[PDB]
């Protein structure tokens, strides 16, 4: 608190930045005015539980790309936001496990 | 639209600390001049123990019947 | 006490001059680092984050 | 996204108050302001912890099945 020296300072960067982390993102999704059960009010139906089962849908089962490649939930995405040789990691989102 | 809780910021250029504050508060002058009185008043006299007693006191804080009770001879 | 060291006075003048000047050389030296750091901050931000920073310097 | 906007530009306006008017009243509010956003960063993504819990049932059982029939398949071979 008292003293930050060069060396204390470059530590706290590197911890932060290993905490921390051409574009290579995440297809943007708009916003949704149909939801199940309060916007749309689909009745229980059938194409809504065998999309969410064998196709793909990219706010649902899993997160689209850029570069075309398709992540559900267990895995864990790999990308690059900015212009460096540093990649964003995200872990996966549920963990199986 | 408007992000969540912006404000007015103050004043454009209040009392800071990034102003010339000897300038605006009329000092420059006598900076510009200070930029011993012990011998600038002995111009006046000869020089400059009991005077550290002098300081002492200082880190401390019937003349007629005198002049008739202050007899003593001469040799 | 600086009468006791026997100096000028003057010399007391010319000190707390000196440190009134010290103390605003230190602060108008933070504030201008702070406003250094600001400017890039909107830099970098105005990099990465286009149109958000676009309409903050439509607000400021 | 508008609570991360915004608590930047609270961070910038905060920077605006360092060097405008260090002594005002409104850096208190503002040293509460970001405070508040603060909270909501973590109020709103504390809500998608009842979400994912109930998602990692649902995966979970999607991986259950799928393991239940394999075997099937496996044995159905032997």
């Amino acid at each position: 608190l008292s003293r930050n020296e060069i060396i204390q300072s470059y530590l706290s960067r590197q911890s932060s930045l290993l905490s921390s982390s051409a574009r290579q993102l995440h297809v943007l999704v708009p916003q949704s005015p149909p939801t199940d059960l309060p916007g749309l009010t689909r009745e229980v139906t059938q194409d809504d539980l065998d999309r969410i089962q064998a196709s793909q849908w990219p706010g649902v089962n899993g997160c689209q790309d850029t570069q075309g490649n398709w992540y559900d939930w267990t895995q864990c995405i790999s990308l690059d936001p900015h212009g460096d040789d540093g990649r964003l990691n995200i872990l996966p989102y549920v963990c199986l496990d | 639209g408007p992000f969540y809780l912006m404000r007015e910021l103050p004043g454009s250029t209040e009392l800071t600390g990034s102003t010339n504050l000897i300038t605006h508060y009329n000092l420059e002058q006598a900076y510009n001049k200070f930029c011993d009185l012990p011998g600038m008043i002995d111009l006046p006299g000869s020089h400059d123990l009991r005077s550290l007693i002098e300081k002492p006191p200082i880190l401390s804080s019937g003349t007629m019947l005198a002049g008739f009770r202050l007899h003593t001879g001469p040799l | 006490e600086y009468i006791d060291q026997g100096r000028n006075p003057q010399l007391y003048t010319k000190e707390c001059l000196e440190r009134a000047l010290a103390k605003n050389e230190q602060v108008k030296g933070k504030i201008d680092t702070m406003k250094k750091f600001k400017s890039l901050l909107i830099q970098e931000l105005s990099k990465v984050f286009p149109e958000d920073m676009a309409k903050y310097r439509s607000i400021r | 996204r508008k609570l991360n906007m915004s608590i930047l530009i609270n961070f910038l306006d905060l920077l605006d108050i360092l060097i405008r008017s260090p002594g005002s009243i409104k850096r208190e509010e503002k040293l509460e302001d970001l405070k508040l956003l603060f909270v909501h960063v973590h109020h709103l993504i504390n809500e998608y912890r009842p979400h994912q819990a109930r998602e990692t049932l649902r995966v979970m059982m999607e991986v259950q099945k799928r393991q239940r029939l394999e075997t099937a398949e496996r044995f159905q071979k032997h």
